[PDB]
């Protein structure tokens, strides 16, 4: 019983990972520095929040915020090592996910990436930047943050045919499911993500200090508290996201460390899409595209290209065509792992498998030794990928996060990945189709 | 036959007054003319067409079958509306499918956020026809080839440049209007044909100018803002004493209109048009009826407020509205049959035809609420010459 426990109690999910970590230089956050920075951001928040309460006339009841080391996001940040975002079978992550589901919210803004758009609605732009989308950042009583993506589609709903990738929706349930897939693969690369039901009035509108964010909340003819992304509503490209009447479900994605403590590097994928109604990129037409990529810095070290292969596998399993850029932590170098930050688009076609996502594995024909073992294992009925996903997703308040056709797709898409590894082995041998590095 | 009996009834053979040279629209001082042109020269003061005209039923046939020679996108904006020119010099307005059949406009949508479906445009002509109002331009549905009848026959580069091929290898296009005119709303056939409603073209304003009045029950067209008549329960006492609405022939034209709109759910009647050459003593053209039949599990009573406030109705339509409620002359079975020949049929998802009757009895019961509060002879006007 419980194929999930069988997975993590398997010899694979227990063997030490090579190379091992010396410490200090293998934890991207330096403890004494990080605590000082966070302790200052807590002090500035207490100041500039009390002043807001004095201008709007509200008794400063309760004491100020206290920054405790025992907070989940703190221990989550100080636990980010050269081996991934979180630890294998980590008790902190379990507490982290439970905290984002239950802790009250104390602030909500528009995030940067928007806000830094300044304007900026061009109803002519077909692929407007990724900053005109409905998402907020929430802050909890323990000072931690999380990227909130609200529900945008029903469970038994697919991206309708005739919908390109760049106009596909933004599913909250796929942000969650991509995390559970991350942990099951022991890729350990997307931030922990929970599902939560949010009182959009008490937990978003009534806590935001942003005069614009208050201005996008209205009431429907059905008397439901709604809000909307300011730009798409003006262009009439999307609708609003109403509660029923206040209750709305979404996906909270834990925040990475602050870019003042851990800078990141938005790198363009080598397999970007055109992002036009027509026209294909080079890889879309040349089966020898990876022969070129292998000779371009820094894909010459034959170690960064492998991390992209893992990303292609993870994106193909979820059907995430929209991976134009992958971010990296600068401290870890060209060989550092890739962060799989915004998965909100995958899990939108349970009936279709988009093989163009697998083009890195198809054309480069090389897969990491570890990655191949976990994929092979998850094809065996005792630990089949769908069952360990189905069981792992039950711990979410938004269950069922994935409908049945989606879960069964993971199994079939796993065969396609394994069939390609074995398939392009026949043309290159286990020599160049497996990289058993340490 | 159920429909054939409706027009045998003596409520549907009362002719219009005798016409004079100042009552017609195009004095002809005429058998090779196209059916669209017979339609134009037949517009009199008190109707858009005759009850048993051979051209209106033939013009309906033309819009569905006649070959299309040129297509152009309308000017300005306000939803995607296409003008089409046929082999017989005739023109027609086109509203594409945009929404499904068993679908409902979500409850959280305001009246200004709703789509425009060909369904309501086709149905409104038949409903306006069953009520013997005859204030709508004829409209027929059609399965248009979006290649050989839209893209490959337009010189409007603004339109033509939006015809893209989809991932499903389908032909898509979206045009360049104001509301709902981007890739995310691109209308797409499987693989290359959608349906729409060719609404016949009123005569050109070059040779027939048309007034345009602001209906005094227009909504605020703004969230969180009420439109006065939502606060004044006897707001109609003011409108019966305004510049033109103090005439008996005018305070009534609105009533027939609102009973029309409420039967469909069309809460988007912000303006209405006259005919100028005709002045203030004519019918009102029921145009742009595309925002109805979007909800079948809902009756929007706010549409009927003009009747509840003014508490006045024409006995002509009153005796009709009663007859349309009896099972032998039922709106359901009458409309479902009248809409059986439209090439796009069924034009109405069934529960709309059913709702059409439930909406009739609440209109009929609303007259009774006015009749026991204001009396009879002061609620119904008389027509019997
Ligand atoms: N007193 C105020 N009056 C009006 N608007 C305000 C006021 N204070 C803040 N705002 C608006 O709300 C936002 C404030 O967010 P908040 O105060 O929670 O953190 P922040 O300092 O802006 O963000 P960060 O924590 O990233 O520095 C600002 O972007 C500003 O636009
Ligand atoms: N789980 C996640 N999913 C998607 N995006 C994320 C995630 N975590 C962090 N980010 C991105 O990282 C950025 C966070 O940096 P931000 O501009 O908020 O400064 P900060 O990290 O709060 O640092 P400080 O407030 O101390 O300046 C945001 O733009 C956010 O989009």
């Amino acid at each position: 019983s419980s194929k999930l426990q069988a997975l993590f109690a398997h010899p694979l999910y227990n063997v030490p990972e090579e190379p091992p970590l010396l410490g200090a230089e293998d934890s991207l956050l330096a403890s004494q520095e990080a605590l000082r920075y966070y302790r200052r951001k807590v002090a500035r928040w207490n100041r500039r929040h009390k002043m807001y309460r004095e201008q709007m006339n509200l008794t400063s009841l309760d004491p100020p915020l206290q920054l405790r080391l025992e907070a989940s996001w703190v221990q989550f940040h100080l636990g980010i090592n050269r081996h991934g975002l979180y630890s294998r079978s980590s008790p902190v992550v379990s507490k982290l996910l439970q905290d984002m589901r239950h802790f009250p919210t104390i602030s909500a803004d528009y995030s940067q990436d928007e806000k830094a758009l300044l304007g900026a609605c061009d109803c002519t732009q077909i692929v407007k930047p990724s900053g005109v989308h409905l998402k907020l950042v929430l802050r909890f009583s323990d000072f931690g943050k999380a990227m909130f993506k609200p529900m945008r589609q029903q469970r038994d709903e697919e991206t309708p045919v005739d919908f390109f990738y760049f106009i596909d929706f933004q599913r909250h349930n796929a942000e969650i499911a991509a995390f559970h897939l991350d942990r099951i693969l022991d890729f350990r690369r997307v931030p922990p993500t929970v599902g939560r039901i949010v009182n959009v009035t008490k937990e978003i509108l009534e806590v935001t200090k942003n005069e614009i964010l208050q201005s996008v909340f209205f009431v429907s003819p059905a008397s439901n508290v709604c809000f909307f992304a300011k730009c798409p509503y003006m262009c009439k490209t999307e609708y609003a996201v109403c509660g029923k009447p206040h209750l709305l479900e979404g996906s909270l994605s834990a925040f990475l460390p602050s870019l003042n403590l851990a800078p990141r590097l938005s790198v363009p994928n080598p397999w970007i899409r055109s992002y036009t109604l027509a026209g294909k990129e080079e890889w879309e037409v040349n089966p020898l595209y990876c022969d070129t990529v292998k000779q371009i810095y820094p894909y010459n070290n034959s170690q960064r290209l492998l991390n992209v292969i893992d990303m292609a596998i993870f994106d193909f399993l979820i059907g995430n065509m929209d991976r134009h850029h992958y971010e990296m932590f600068t401290k870890f170098g060209d060989d550092g792992f890739l962060i799989h930050l915004d998965n909100a688009r995958g899990f939108g076609r349970h009936s279709h498998d988009e093989i163009s996502i697998l083009s890195p594995l198809s054309q480069c024909c090389m897969i990491k030794k570890k990655t191949l073992l976990h994929l092979q294992l998850l094809a065996q009925a005792d630990y089949r990928l769908s069952d360990v996903m189905r069981e792992s997703l039950l711990e979410d308040q938004l269950s069922p996060v994935l409908t049945e056709p989606h879960l069964l797709a993971l199994d079939r898409r796993l065969q396609t990945i394994l069939r390609t590894v074995e398939g392009c082995i026949v043309a290159h041998g286990q020599q160049s189709v497996i990289v058993d590095g340490p | 036959s159920l429909l054939a009996r409706l027009f045998e009834h003596p409520l549907y053979r009362v002719a219009v007054p005798p016409l004079t040279e100042e009552d017609v629209l195009f004095n002809v001082n005429v058998d090779s003319y196209p059916n669209w042109l017979k339609f134009h020269i037949g517009i009199n003061r008190y109707e858009l067409y005759s009850r048993h005209n051979p051209a209106i039923e033939a013009l309906l046939h033309d819009l569905s079958s006649q070959r299309i020679t040129s297509v152009a996108m309308k000017s300005g904006g306000t939803q995607l509306k296409l003008i089409m020119t046929f082999q017989n010099y005739g023109q027609a307005l086109f509203k594409p499918m945009k929404q499904t059949r068993e679908q409902e406009t979500p409850p959280d949508f305001f009246y200004f956020s709703d789509y425009e479906r060909h369904n309501a445009e086709i149905a409104a002509f038949h409903l306006d026809r069953i009520l013997d109002f005859r204030r709508v331009p004829p409209v027929a549905g059609r399965m248009v080839n979006m290649t050989k009848e839209i893209r490959d026959v337009t010189r409007d580069k603004k339109l033509w440049r939006t015809f893209f091929i989809s991932p499903a290898n389908n032909i898509c296009f979206y045009g360049e209007c104001s509301y709902y005119c981007s890739t995310e709303h691109a209308l797409c056939g499987k693989p290359d044909q959608i349906e729409g409603s060719l609404a016949a073209f009123l005569p050109d304003l070059s040779l027939a100018k048309r007034k345009t009045w602001r209906n005094p029950w227009r909504r605020s067209y703004h969230k969180r803002k009420k439109a006065e008549w939502e606060v004044d329960p006897d707001y109609c006492e003011e409108v019966k004493q305004t510049p033109p609405y103090d005439s008996s022939h005018r305070i009534l034209d609105v009533m027939d209109m609102t009973i029309f709109d409420f039967l469909m759910g069309n809460m988007d009647r912000h303006h209405y048009e006259t005919f100028e050459k005709f002045g203030n003593e004519t019918f009102i053209i029921h145009l742009d009826n595309g925002r109805g039949f979007g909800k079948y599990s809902h009756d929007e009573l706010s549409i009927l407020v003009p009747l509840q406030q003014c508490c006045r109705i024409r006995k002509s339509t009153y005796l009709r509205l009663q007859l349309l409620a009896k099972e032998e002359y039922k709106l359901s079975l009458l409309m479902a049959e009248s809409l059986r020949g439209d090439q796009v049929a069924p034009v109405l998802y069934q529960p709309h035809l059913e709702a059409l009757d439930r909406r009739l009895r609440v209109v009929l019961k609303a007259v009774r609420d006015c009749v026991e509060r204001n009396g009879l002879h002061s609620v119904v006007d008389d027509d019997l010459d």
